[PDB]
RNA sequence: GUCAAUUGUUAUUAUUCAUAUUAAUUUUUUUAAAAGUUUUUUAAUUUUAUAUUAGUUUAUUUGUUUAAAAAAUUCAUUAUUUAGGAAUAGUUAAUAAUAAUUUAUAAUUCUGAUUAGAUUUGUUUGUUAAUGCUAUUAAAGGGGUGUGGAAAAAGUGUUAAAUUUUUGAUAUAUUUAAAUAAUAAAUAAAAUAUAACUUAUUAGUCAGAAAUGGAUG
């Protein structure tokens, strides 16, 4: 049995109006237009165990001036459904990825491709 | 059946012999009589109107009760005197009779006839309401 | 109907008295007026605690000083300001 | 263990009325009782012996002479309506439903 | 502030905080050449495992079979990180997690 | 018990004695130093049913709220119905809700004082409406044991 | 609606109907058996009150000897109880405020504890319904009507708000020279 | 559940229903009375109905007005503690800062 | 063999107490007599409940709409304090419009003491009433002929009130 | 306890709770409030009885 | 289980009902009720109160492991902490934020916090039976009208017991084919009377008020009666066990059906005479009544009367003590 | 702040693992059950909307008046099985009421996807001293004149339900479905209304309660 633990980073920071209701994560995906794939932690607490691990997922969120960077720290809510996978907007960054920004000056991609 | 013989009521023979005369030859009528006026005894009857017995308690027909008891329907005496099917037209003949010599019927006639006067409504100390 | 009906209990004396059950309503809102043994936030029966624990509300504060720069001298005694035949075993 | 009781007629004095011009009979109030064909009054009008014969028939009586349970319900309050006001003034609906 | 209360129980002669920070001495102490700390176990055999003890769980421990029994020690970290023994953690009726046990 | 008392734990009990005063001799003696509070007290005579008795007036209550009745609905539908009131047996109702009807506050739940009193009427059969003396209401809450040792 | 009719369940006024107080059996043999008071809305859906809004209370046919009684054989008025708690609270709430309906099953009970009148299927067959004419009925409204002041005192008070403040009362929440 | 009466009155046509819902104009009569009835009994109801409906009414403004008056004592101490937590807690970053 | 006080003493968050705290013998003699010390509703603490950033306007609506639609034939005079107190009973700290709403339909009811009342409500809520509001309170206590009432409104929240003088500026502009 | 062959536990009840060997060994023995479980298997084993015992 | 009311608080009263009305809901999954109690909520409550925050590993280490906070797996602060971070131990954050609240304000200066209305003017203003309002609006008039059952409840307790005194005076006489007197069924019933008055199980003691008006003077001493029985029953006439000839009728308890020497499978014994223990048995039986006669609170008076001295004195010398 | 408590006769030792109890299939007459829904003036028209199928694990989500009765939506997060494991494909996103051949190269996938196999997605069980192991729903099968408020629309019944009070003196109905019957299983009788099967019985006898003879070899 594994069941949701829901006092974890995002729920101590943040007062949730409801369940999940924002989260923060760091943006691994600006490939997409004004989505920005975040990956964020949603806590499953084992009770035989009595310890619980952290399974990663995947959110997207909209974010409209194209304000995120690869590499961002943001915070973002729930919304009304904007597509078939997007309910979430980028409602702040935290940490700005410089490096993200100043690598596109350069004429860059904002992080070095990965190996495999 | 709880209280046995508490009540001081008298029998039905010294009390109210036309009762007692109206019951049905039951061969015990010396026993019947002995029990009191008031007692739950499903005492058989003679119809006085329809000719027939009829099983109607003591008390039913006799329409007295002890205090303490929970009072029986206080026009039960009109019921029980006449057996029951044979009995229905008394109490309809009445009410109906005095319906079309007016054309009206409110049953109402009972706060009227609970109604002693003014001077008897003051029996009740209202409260020195806020 | 209606008067007749009024006017019948305007002479019964049983009347009169205030029914709990016609005159009001006991408690309105849904949650109780008191926790009444509820499993505790340790999943206790109520049974095992009592009400009003280290989990009650804070009572709260007395005083009110703001600041760090807390400076007055005079103050500091303003938070205390404290025949009887009593019995000599019991007052020791 | 004693325990007193207020016979059921001494709350109410349980008094049957009797037939009306209408249903003069005890086999004609019966007739008038068949509203769905479910309920086969007519056919087990024969089981009762007079007018004040039904009146009384009760739960287990009703059941004990083999009345089944739609009769159960239907030839009851045919009864019960009459005493109350309503005599059995119902239009058969078989043919309509049929 | 474990050793703290082992000492005010006895189970240990005495420690001592030489405010080092890597490790503080704790002297043993010996009755019938037999050491006073029988069992000793942490709690927590791991880390990720941070047992906390509601004001009941302690006190079903100290009544073995209808009667008090102050016997075991358990040590308890309060919230307000006061290192309590399970005896006083009871006494004003405050629970925290669980650090270990000696008997 | 199997507490592990200190070396040193009955110090302050100590220099209370070792510093005590009496004026007369028999303050000193007396066979009732030992009792300090009432929970003392009650248990020390509750021997002696003679005292017990006459100390404690409070223990053997005499006080009950007195059955008091409840007046009606005047029912506008006049006598027609009015004969639904009266009835063979008397009807038990007592109050449930999320606020009323636990067992802890059951001391709380019944307080004569208490405005929010739980509510229990008996319609006796005649049709009237009286309170539920004491005894019927806690039948409402469960049993408890109870004998003089 | 649906072309085959839910036969076994046939119900007045579409779906989803307002809140009705129902009698639920749970069903065992009659010995066994004790009926619910609940609020719940008009169609009944397979899950087993799914839609319950509110439970009010419990009632108990059989009727049950002395409920542990000192056995007071004086008063005499100590026949068969038959148990009844109900959520005056809630039922206070639903029946006057959401007007919920009120089926007859139930109200019966609910008549006898204090709260409302005799059911209409209640029929005292002694005393059957009365004739009516508005002639007779006038003369009597012309004989005692309340007074129309009165009454607009009696209605304002019996139907919108008890709590008036009174002259003391309002001599109370008076401000004071302080600050008046 | 309407009832159809035997001299209520009939339609001959066999495409549909035979019985009509068209009452005799006595049959208008009786209803008068027997709809009166109700009336006259359920004339309480509307009474009963507003006198229910004010009780739990003025029932949550006496009893939430305790609630909220007490609330009101729990909130107002719960949160001069809190301003008194940082209070306490900023005498500690004052004292961190020293070290 | 592994201690049974510790196959107790480890699994204290054990799914069966997880069902009993709600995460996804029983005599009246048990129960501690400190229960019936507790106060009418000192057992609640506090509660700071986050909602979504509509539905702060779409719960304010619904209440706005109580309130000012409260007098319109069949619900009480008393019906708008009762909008009123349902919003402050769920934390939802009820805002200037809601406030203006009871004192206006409760006016037009005739119920002058009940319109105070929302007014006291606002001072123990210690809400500070804007101008527009204070005005209000005011208007009712025509109505109401007391100078005890607006005098004492006066001192405590309208005092500082001064006239727009020719030389400054106009109505200022958005600052918060 | 591990004596050899056994993990035997020795803990407190309300009264003698033990197979029907162990519980002579505790009632022969004196004991009025023990409970005894022999590790449920007694893991290092043939089916010996003596391993009951030590 | 965790109650219900917890629903309510968190999302808003009765939402749930509203929530109940939807056409598409629980089937074939419900939204299912929220009960946590309130300590344990995931929002509000912070890290010093909900235990849960208090984790570590995955919980609060993430944290300080984002804010900086230099952090251990054990520490000193709160949550694997050790001391502040660069932010926390360098900017002033007692007025950074939301306002302090006005509602502070209430709890150092409270009258602004005040009930508006009595708690008795919901319409309880009489539900304290007792209270001075109650007998004040009720007036002393009414006020007796109110528990005229309490009274006549009762007096005719007492009006069972002193008419069960006369027809049961002497327990040798017969009143039946087999029907017989005897001591235990005034007992039984008083007995009785007394578990009314003194039980804590079948507990009523507002009888007790109305015993000063609704007593009967001819039983003031309830108690020298019962004494003044035994001394009737101590006839060597009937069996002591029986109050039946112990020769006439053989074997006892057929004649009362309440005796509970037949039981579910209770057989019958022969009859006896009056004996020594039957002596003695009524010695006890008229001992456990004298001291009861002063010790006994409700009924007993405060000390022995002169009908009870002689009382007693017939006993023993009837019964050859 | 009132209930956690473990019972196999083993067979050198290591290894949860044959013969035990609990709960189940075995296991048996005491709860079902048949058709004809019903209105209406119009050969018509009002009212009569989710058990039983076939194969689904990133899955199933919702009402403007219909009713009630006098500006609330089509979206979502989570959790998803196979022992030995590699690709998927009317694509994704942005335009827009485009896009049968627009614009990007996109999208899923080893954090185990798609196809294939089994399973109807679980406040329901059982076991237990207990984290656990071990069950459960009678329940939505595409689109093709589009009705209706909602497709839930040629099986699949049973609820006191269907626009006059049909009827509640009823709970009883006999063939196909769950639903634990050896109900004081053996001595004194049933405050009965007398109807139910009818006889209603088996196992052991080396080890461990208990055997000799007779065969056998």
């Amino acid at each position: 049995r594994r069941m949701p633990w829901p006092y974890d980073l995002t729920s101590m920071i943040f007062n949730q109006p409801r369940q999940g209701s924002d989260k923060i994560g760091y943006v691994v995906g600006t490939s997409m237009l004004k989505t920005a794939v975040v990956a964020a932690n949603h806590m499953v607490y084992y009770p035989k165990f009595n310890q619980r691990v952290s399974r990663t997922s995947r959110f997207f969120a909209h974010d409209e001036d194209l304000a995120c960077v690869e590499g961002d720290l943001v915070h973002i809510k729930q919304s009304r459904k904007i597509s078939k996978y997007k309910h979430y907007y980028v409602f702040s960054i935290l940490e700005p990825n410089i490096e993200g920004r100043e690598r596109l000056k350069l004429g860059l991609k904002a992080v070095p491709p990965p190996l495999f | 059946e709880v209280l046995r013989e508490q009540t001081p009521v008298v029998a039905l023979r010294e009390a109210q012999p036309e009762l007692f005369k109206g019951l049905a030859e039951n061969e015990k009528n010396d026993n019947i009589g002995s029990l009191s006026v008031t007692s739950k005894f499903r005492a058989e009857w003679k119809c006085q109107s329809c000719g027939q017995p009829y099983r109607a308690t003591i008390r039913s027909r006799t329409g007295l009760t002890e205090p303490g008891q929970a009072p029986l329907h206080p026009r039960i005496t009109e019921w029980s005197a006449h057996c029951p099917a044979c009995a229905w037209r008394t109490n309809m003949t009445a009410i109906g009779r005095k319906a079309q010599e007016e054309g009206q019927y409110l049953g109402l006639e009972t706060s009227l006839a609970e109604l002693t006067g003014a001077a008897a409504g003051k029996r009740i100390p209202r409260r020195r309401k806020l | 109907f209606r008067d007749a009906e009024e006017k019948r209990h305007a002479r019964d004396v049983v009347n009169e008295l205030p029914n709990p059950w016609i005159d009001y309503v006991t408690h309105a809102l849904p949650f109780p007026d008191r926790d009444a043994g509820y499993p505790d936030e340790y999943g206790d029966i109520g049974q095992w605690r009592a009400p009003g624990g280290p989990g009650s509300p804070v009572k709260g504060p007395g005083y009110y000083a703001p600041p760090m720069e807390g400076e007055h001298m005079r103050g500091y005694t303003a938070e205390w300001r404290d025949p009887e035949p009593w019995e000599r075993k019991y007052k020791q | 263990a004693p325990i007193e009781t207020s016979m059921r007629s001494e709350v109410l004095p349980v008094v049957i009325r009797p037939p009306t011009s209408y249903v003069p009979n005890h086999e004609v109030f019966l007739e008038k009782a068949d509203v769905h064909r479910l309920a086969p009054t007519s056919d087990f009008k024969a089981t009762f012996k007079d007018w004040n014969d039904l009146m009384t028939c009760s739960k287990r009586e009703l059941r004990t002479r083999g009345v089944p349970l739609l009769t159960r319900r239907a030839i009851r309050a045919a009864v019960l309506a009459f005493q109350n006001g309503n005599p059995p003034e119902r239009f058969d609906t078989k043919e309509e439903w049929l | 502030g474990c050793a703290k209360v082992l000492l005010d129980h006895g189970l240990v002669a005495g420690f001592r905080d030489f405010r080092n920070d890597r490790a503080f001495a704790v002297e043993l102490k010996y009755f019938q050449n037999e050491p006073t700390i029988n069992i000793i176990e942490p709690c927590s055999y791991d880390g990720k495992t941070e047992f906390e003890w509601s004001p009941k769980m302690m006190r079903r421990l100290m009544n073995a079979h209808g009667i008090h029994n102050r016997l075991i020690i358990y040590i308890c970290r309060t919230a307000d990180n006061r290192i309590i023994d399970h005896i006083q953690a009871v006494k004003e009726c405050i629970g925290g997690r669980g650090l270990m046990m000696a008997h | 018990k199997i507490t592990f008392y200190s070396d040193k734990f009955l110090f302050r009990d100590l220099v209370n004695r070792r510093e005590a005063s009496y004026a007369n001799v028999w303050e000193m003696d007396d066979p009732y130093r030992f009792l300090q509070t009432e929970q003392d007290y009650e248990d020390y005579w509750g021997d002696n049913y003679d005292v017990y008795r006459r100390m404690f007036p409070e223990m053997i209550g005499k006080s009950g709220e007195p059955v008091q009745q409840y007046s009606q609905m005047p029912v506008w539908a006049g006598p027609h119905r009015d004969h639904a009131n009266k009835s063979e047996h008397n009807w038990m109702f007592a109050e449930i809700g999320v606020n009323v009807g636990h067992e802890p506050l059951k001391k709380l739940e019944l307080d004569p004082t208490n405005e929010k009193r739980r509510r229990f009427v008996i319609r006796q059969p005649d049709g009237s409406l009286r309170s539920a003396k004491m005894s019927e209401m806690r039948a409402w809450y469960w049993k408890e044991e109870w004998a003089d040792f | 609606a649906r072309a085959l009719v839910d036969r076994k369940s046939p119900q007045l006024w579409g779906a989803p109907g307002a809140p009705i107080i129902r009698m639920r059996g749970h069903h065992v043999t009659w010995k066994f058996q004790s009926y619910d008071m609940f609020v719940e809305h008009t169609h009944r859906r397979r899950n087993s009150d799914i839609r319950l809004l509110h439970y009010l209370g419990k009632h108990c046919p059989h009727p049950q000897k002395s409920l542990w009684s000192p056995d007071t054989p004086v008063t005499q008025d100590r026949h068969l109880f038959m148990l009844t708690t109900i959520d005056v609270d809630a039922f206070k709430y639903w029946f006057g405020v959401k007007r919920c309906r009120l089926s007859v099953g139930p109200w019966n009970i609910l008549a006898k504890s204090g709260l409302l009148p005799p059911s209409y299927k209640q029929n005292s067959k002694i005393m059957p319904k009365p004739i009516f004419d508005k002639e007779q009925l006038m003369r009597y409204y012309l004989a005692n009507r309340k007074d129309q002041r009165q009454m607009e005192r009696e209605d304002y008070l019996n139907y919108k708000n008890s709590m008036v403040k009174s002259p003391e009362e309002r001599a109370a929440e008076r401000p004071v020279a302080p600050f008046l | 559940r309407q009832m159809r009466p035997y001299y209520n009155l009939p339609s001959k046509s066999e495409h549909g229903r035979r019985m009509t819902g068209f009452l005799t104009p006595y049959r208008h009569w009786m209803w008068k009375q027997n709809e009166l009835w109700r009336n006259v009994h359920e004339a309480q109801f509307e009474h009963l109905r507003k006198l229910y409906k004010r009780q739990w009414l003025e029932s949550f403004r006496v009893n939430a007005d305790e609630y909220i008056y007490k609330y009101n004592i729990t909130k107002s101490a719960q949160l001069a503690q809190w301003e008194h937590e940082m209070q306490g807690q900023e005498r500690k970053r004052r004292e961190s800062q020293q070290l | 063999m592994r201690d049974p006080s510790l196959k107790i003493l480890r699994a204290g968050s054990g799914f069966q107490q997880l069902k009993r705290m709600g995460m996804p013998f029983r005599g009246a003699d048990t129960y501690s007599v400190k229960y019936c010390e507790q106060g009418r509703y000192e057992y609640q603490r506090y509660l700071m409940i986050n909602r979504f950033p509509s539905e702060y306007k779409r719960h304010f609506l619904r209440f706005l709409g109580n309130i000012r639609g409260s007098k319109s034939r069949d619900a009480v005079p008393q019906e708008a304090l009762h909008w009123l107190l349902r919003m402050i009973v769920d934390n939802f700290n009820p805002q200037h419009v809601h406030y203006i709403a009871a004192m206006r339909t409760l006016q037009d009811s005739g119920e002058l003491d009940m319109a105070r009342d929302v007014w006291k409500i606002m001072e123990r809520q210690q809400t500070w009433p804007d101008t527009a509001t204070i005005c209000a309170y005011l208007d009712v206590c025509v109505e109401a002929g007391e100078k005890t009432w607006a005098v004492e409104a006066w001192n405590r929240y309208c005092t500082e009130l001064r006239f727009l003088q020719a030389g400054e500026v106009d109505p200022k502009p958005i600052t918060r | 306890i591990n004596a050899d062959g056994a993990r035997v536990l020795l803990y407190p009840a309300r009264r003698i709770i033990a197979n029907f060997r162990v519980a002579d060994i505790l009632c022969a023995f004196g004991f009025q409030n023990a409970g005894c479980k022999i590790n449920l298997k007694a893991s290092n084993n043939p089916k010996a009885p003596t391993h009951t015992v030590e | 289980r965790q109650p219900s009311y917890i629903h309510d608080k968190r999302y808003g009263l009765f939402s749930n009902e509203h929530n109940i009305g939807k056409s598409r809901r629980g089937l074939p999954h419900i939204t299912p009720i929220y009960t946590k109690h309130m300590s344990l909520w995931e929002t509000d409550t912070d890290a010093s109160t909900n235990r849960f925050f208090r984790h570590y590993v995955f919980g609060q280490r993430e944290e300080h492991l984002l804010l900086g906070r230099p952090h251990g797996f054990e520490a000193d602060q709160a949550g694997g902490r050790q001391g502040d971070s660069a932010y926390e131990l360098n900017t002033d954050q007692r007025y950074k934020g939301v306002p302090r609240p006005a509602i502070t304000n209430l709890h150092y200066e409270p009258v602004w916090n005040q009930t508006l209305y009595r708690n008795t003017a919901h319409g309880n203003q009489l539900t304290n039976p007792s209270s001075k309002l109650t007998a004040a609006v009720l007036g002393p008039d009414l006020m007796e009208v109110r528990d005229i059952k309490s009274v006549e409840h009762c007096k005719a307790w007492f009006d069972r017991l002193s008419f069960l005194i006369q027809q049961h005076y002497d327990a040798v006489g017969d009143i039946g084919a087999f029907r017989s007197r005897h001591a235990q069924h005034v007992h039984e019933f008083f007995v009785a009377f007394h578990d009314a008055l003194s039980s804590f199980d079948f507990q009523d003691r507002y009888l007790y008020d109305q015993f000063a008006k609704a007593r009967p003077k001819h039983l003031e001493d309830l108690f020298a009666i019962f004494l003044e029985m035994e001394a009737n029953y101590v006839n060597e006439a009937y069996c002591p066990r029986c109050s039946l000839p112990y020769a006439t009728t053989r074997y006892c308890g057929e004649g009362d059906p309440n005796t509970p020497f037949r039981k579910h499978r209770g057989r019958w014994a022969p009859h006896q005479y009056w004996g020594k223990e039957w002596y003695d048995v009524v010695m006890r039986r008229a001992e456990a009544l004298w001291y009861r006669a002063t010790e006994d609170p409700f009924f007993g008076t405060t000390a022995h009367t002169q009908r009870q001295a002689e009382a007693l004195l017939s006993v023993y010398v009837k019964t050859k003590h």
